[PDB]
């Protein structure tokens, strides 16, 4: 019987907490219940034995850069996250999130994860980005950033569909395993 | 057959099902079935009907002795069935019968040795809690007993909703899911093209009798947490109020859906319809 | 004293007699005496009177716990007293108390281990029958 530490950061405009809580709840898509606290946890079997785990829900505000690194030490893996449909989220990750994280814990396997995979090819979202002059940035350049860090894996998932979501968490767990 | 009370063939199919469960190693369900058979017997000494005398071995077999053999096997099953509460329960009656009717104290000693091992297991080791999902059969291509029927499945220790969903997709053609997870679909109440839906439900906590206030350690309750259960609630999100941006709780109303089935898990079957 | 109900000194002489019997290794009589003491207690949790709190050790001792210690000792005596029927009898109540009030299943396991040993002893070995004589004091 064992447990795994796992951190998740990212701007608050993508609501990764929704994804995490939906997964742990095993809930139906679009049916999760928002709690009042952060840092969710679950006990999961991936292979051989079930293992406990907890997901540090870390708020992505720039100011909490004083408190967030204090959570970093001795975290088995970390999960860097973003929005596939927010070019600004890309700018933050390549510019703020990725740099300072790799600075803080340069020695830990990392997985980059997409978001709003359904909204990536959402034609209305795409045309809103185009008319707002933003790019519904697709996989291959996300793969490029994964190569840029050489992250142990990169994946794209969605909340309204939970597609790959289970795979996302399984890859996260078997990153240690 | 139970309805028709033709009990011998009833037992025959009982053993059929027992064979099935042994093939599936569903030791719990197997033990329940075998018990259900043994329930027929009595601790009386006269073998009253050779109907209960099955084809596995056929000679005198006082009702006592056959019942004893059955209880031995069932206890063995429950042991390797990793569910010891009923094991100890039945050990109690068996020891009673030993002490009061056969007086074979050697069997007493072995049986209580086993019971001590049981208690050790219970307090010492921990057992995973199996997830329970509710299955909604909708459509008309379903067989008669399946169409427009809702079932609850005692899933494995850590089956994710979609793992079990896919496993059921294996069981069926026309493997589709509607999205209106909570309410039914009236057309598909009558339409063909079998429709299904899966979702975990909350195993409503049972009441361990006479436990309501004593500082009983958790292990007992965590066992009772998922096993020996019949009630199942399912939460329901809903927006009821103004969608103020900073706040979600100005709208939060939950239409939790409660489910009461006929028979309490675990049972002879790894699932059951809602009642 | 039993007639006079002054129970504390009653217990004191009870322990006196228990000492005597232990000197004579009359484990049966010792167990009966110690039981007769333990009979006073209850499986209640409040230690109601420190009178029953004797001088062997003196602190909280819920009536339950003291009764449990007493029953343990008595069972031990009956065991080495080579008279197991009452031993099993009392083991039954003790296990009941364990399961219903303390829920310490470890004690359950040890106790039932002992009870199984008891049944084995009873069926297996044989015990001589003591002769009883009548004495006429005149």
């Amino acid at each position: 019987m064992q447990a795994i530490k796992c951190v998740v950061v990212g701007d608050g405009a993508v609501a990764k907490t929704c994804l995490l809580i939906s997964y742990t709840t095993n809930a139906f898509p679009g049916e999760y219940i928002p709690t009042v606290f952060d840092n969710y946890s679950a006990n999961v079997m991936v292979d051989g034995k079930p293992v406990n785990l907890g997901l540090w829900d870390t708020a992505g505000q720039e100011d909490y850069d004083r408190l967030r690194p204090l959570s970093y030490p001795q975290t088995d893996v970390f999960l860097i996250c973003f929005s596939l449909v927010s070019p600004a989220s890309f700018e933050n990750v390549r510019a703020k999130w990725y740099p300072e994280v790799r600075h803080h814990c340069p020695n830990t396997p990392i997985i980059l994860v997409g978001t709003k995979l359904d909204l990536r090819d959402d034609k209305d979202t795409i045309e809103k980005l185009k008319e707002k002059k933003l790019t519904p940035i697709t996989y291959p350049q996300g793969l490029a950033m994964a190569k840029e860090i050489g992250a142990v894996k990169y994946l794209e998932c969605s909340a309204l569909t939970q597609r790959g979501l289970k795979t996302v968490f399984d890859e996260a767990i078997r990153a240690v395993l | 057959y139970k309805e028709k009370k033709r009990e011998d063939i009833y037992i025959r199919y009982l053993y059929k099902l027992r064979d099935l469960h042994r093939d599936c190693e569903n030791y719990t369900e197997a033990a329940y079935t075998l018990l259900l058979h043994a329930e027929l017997l009595q601790w009386s000494d006269k073998p009253c009907v050779p109907h209960l005398l099955q084809r596995d071995s056929y000679y005198v077999y006082t009702q006592q002795e056959l019942k004893e053999k059955l209880y031995q096997e069932i206890i063995s099953y429950f042991d390797k069935g990793k569910m010891w509460e009923k094991a100890i329960k039945l050990s109690k009656e068996l020891a009673e019968t030993y002490e009061s009717k056969v007086f074979d104290y050697e069997g007493l000693g072995n049986l209580l040795k086993k019971r001590a091992s049981f208690y050790e297991n219970i307090i010492k080791a921990m057992r995973p809690q199996p997830e329970y999902f509710a299955v909604g059969y909708y459509g008309q291509g379903f067989p008669s007993f399946l169409r427009n029927k809702i079932f609850i499945y005692r899933g494995k220790e850590y089956e994710r909703r979609e793992d079990f969903s896919l496993r059921l997709l294996t069981q069926f053609p026309n493997a589709e899911k509607m999205t209106s997870t909570t309410p039914p679909g009236e057309d598909i109440k009558s339409s063909p093209k079998q429709y299904m839906q899966c979702f975990t439900v909350k195993p409503v906590m049972s009441l361990p009798p006479s436990y309501k206030d004593k500082p009983v350690p958790e292990q007992i309750l965590n066992y009772y947490r998922a096993n020996e259960v019949q009630q199942f609630r399912y939460s329901r999100p809903f927006r009821k109020g103004e969608k103020d941006p900073d706040n979600e709780f100005a709208t939060m109303w939950i239409e939790r859906t409660t489910y009461t089935t006929a028979y309490t898990f675990p049972g002879i079957l790894k699932w059951f319809e809602v009642k």
